[PDB]
């Protein structure tokens, strides 16, 4: 469940969701 | 009768998460950077051992081969993990 | 004259222009000229061949004619280009 | 009369293995010898890299929604984090990709 | 003949966006394979080779082109361009140390 | 008055300073430099003369040829002129900066 | 107010921009605009770091204070920069 | 302190190829530089070589193969050459 | 009798010391055995590597009208050789100085 180890290095968050959405390409694509 | 890491990695991956698995080809990749990493340490270490005329290798020249190749913050907490691990082993 | 030669040398134009397109796709490029494709053969071609001399060279020396994937990884490791996934 | 044996991982407190660790580094060609805390401090130095790497695979594996690391997670791991890629700048991972970036002067307008 | 057609542009966007999520090798197997064989009968003859090795070989090809067309696309958008050009190609070999 | 065309002088001192050897850094001015960036790291740092001279040279050998690609940068950009972005493309490249 | 501190600061403005022009005429470079000499004073003070940071990382543990030329050749033989005519 | 070097071989190398030339010290510490360079390569490559094959000796066919991996083309062709006919000269003699 | 003690460079034929080659072989931490032939085969090749730059370093002083080497005349020797420009490819010679080239766009248009 919780882990038991974690790290101490002051890392930023990362996003690492690659999945992208092409809705701010519909001007060209459909409109 | 393979000589693998595997085993280990996957108690360490247990220990950071332990509902997450592991494919084989992230695994072998995980065995290569392990020995990648295990070489490169031996290696300064050795080459700081033939510079000051040393026949032996010591936890100092670990110490100093991790604080050559590692940088950042990595150097630093690896050099805090090592020494606990160290004065761990020594009382006891 | 329906017979021919066993050998094919076209080989490096089977790395077609839609995969020098992807290649370059992945590398973020947007627009790519038309003299592009015959320097990446070139250059894929020049670094083919230093890799495999180099594996080669390791296969003879451990008395094989079989070029197994360690000396493909041990070739790309002495240039400076370590590989993951194929050395355990 | 033995005593009750005992790892060295154990008394170190490691997961990795010190015996495996020691014997590598004896039989490696490093040296002519090899103190008793090198093996240890290697260990912890491996395994404290191990678990920075696992950590952050897993984390870009649970914002992908998988529950298994595949070589795609390690390679975002690694190249998101500036201290891991450039510890593995000269690393080529095998079935990885790259990281998902465009210039901005390709992109269309505002 | 049809309407609706696309600007030029947004479609290599697109395949931008497309294979830099994808992690499949973008060269088919077989002619790098014949490639592979081509080049290496040049150095010994009578040579076998496990599949392994050629995928490890089609691995780092794909990553080096990769990342020589990175450097090139920013040798091509340093110059005010954003069509890639064989020059381009010869300026990063020559800054990378390959042409120097 | 006599003067010379803008560019005549820039190829006198080009072939002048390549066919040249020594040091073009004075010494005083790389020692305390050396010294300030040395005492950052460790304090009460001493340092023979042969090191600071070793590494003036590896100085002036990473900036002549980072120099060099910075005037290729700015050649295949249509401009005799090296801009701060040029060495930044040559360091980029290269893989020193990202 | 005569007094004042004892050390200096401004010892990367030591490195002048005659120096910078002389570096860039051996690198045959023609024509310099005015803000290349910043740059080029950090992209000396980042190489300057790492090689010193190396060479006191060798001096340390050789439990010495001075720093040798034979460290300064090793901190720059492991950066893949090695340099001939000190020793090695 | 006896400090050893290749100082006087590389003399008598140059005495060979230039009977008339002289040399200057930074020179020589160059040149002692650059075989101490060459050889830790070759003999690290042989090294490896002979780890990857699982055996415990270096020999000359290690040291033929590192020199044919690390010497760039036609400078590898001489030299392994030149170190072929040395051996086979000492095996003429011991 | 002993045999007068004949050496292993001059039964190679060699200028380099063999034995010296081989004590740095042995206790450089390369193997734990070294063969008989590996030492005369290194010393042969650094014995032809050194030739062949002091050769071309001998020529370099002569077309300046010298007669003593300085590194210019190494460096000059290195950089003008195709081959000897890749085994030397990423090694700063001191006081060495570079190749005068000038990029013909430079160069003023008559």
């Amino acid at each position: 469940k919780i882990p038991t180890r974690f790290s101490n290095r002051q890392n930023k968050t990362v996003n690492y969701n690659i999945d992208y959405s092409d809705d701010d390409l519909l001007e060209s694509e459909d409109d | 009768r393979k000589e693998s890491y595997a085993i280990y990695v996957y108690k360490v991956l247990k220990q950071v998460h332990p509902d997450t698995g592991i494919s084989c080809k992230a695994m072998s990749i995980m065995n290569s950077f392990v020995n990648d990493v295990f070489e490169r340490i031996a290696g300064e270490a050795s080459r700081l051992a033939h510079y000051n005329k040393r026949s032996t290798i010591t936890s100092r020249e670990i110490q100093t081969a991790v604080r050559l190749l590692l940088p950042g913050e990595l150097a630093k907490h690896a050099v805090s993990e090592g020494t606990k691990a160290v004065t761990k082993y020594t009382s006891a | 004259a329906k017979r021919h030669r066993k050998v094919l040398r076209d080989n490096i134009q089977g790395i077609t222009k839609p995969a020098i397109r992807r290649l370059a796709r992945r590398g973020g490029v947007k627009r790519i000229s038309g003299l592009i494709y015959e320097e990446t053969r070139g250059v894929l071609k020049v670094f083919l061949e230093n890799v495999i001399r180099d594996a080669v060279t390791y296969t003879e020396h451990a008395k094989r004619k079989t070029v197994t994937a360690m000396d493909v990884v041990y070739a790309l490791k002495r240039q400076g280009r370590t590989l993951y996934g194929f050395g355990g | 009369t033995r005593a009750k044996a005992k790892t060295r991982s154990s008394r170190a407190g490691l997961q990795f293995p010190v015996g495996r660790v020691h014997r590598l580094l004896r039989k490696g060609n490093y040296a002519e010898r090899v103190g008793a805390g090198a093996p240890v401090y290697l260990a912890a130095v491996l395994e404290y890299l191990t678990a920075e790497i696992l950590e952050l695979a897993g984390n870009a594996a649970r914002d992908n929604k998988k529950t298994r690391i595949i070589p795609r997670h390690l390679q975002l791991a690694v190249r998101n984090d500036e201290e891991l890629n450039k510890l593995l700048g000269r690393v080529t991972i095998a079935q990885g990709g790259v990281l998902p970036n465009i210039q901005s002067v390709l992109l269309p307008k505002k | 003949k049809k309407p609706h057609r696309y600007r030029p542009g947004t479609v290599a966007l697109r395949e931008i966006r497309r294979y830099q999520k994808s992690t499949e090798l973008l060269i088919r197997k077989l002619p790098f394979q014949r490639l592979v064989r081509e080049i290496a009968q040049d150095f010994k003859t009578d040579l076998r080779f496990q599949s392994s090795a050629v995928m490890a070989l089609q691995e780092a090809s794909e990553a080096y082109l990769v990342a020589l067309f990175e450097d090139t696309n920013l040798c091509a958008i340093h110059a005010k361009r954003v069509t890639i050009m064989p020059k381009d190609i010869q300026l990063a070999r020559r800054i990378r140390g390959e042409r120097a």
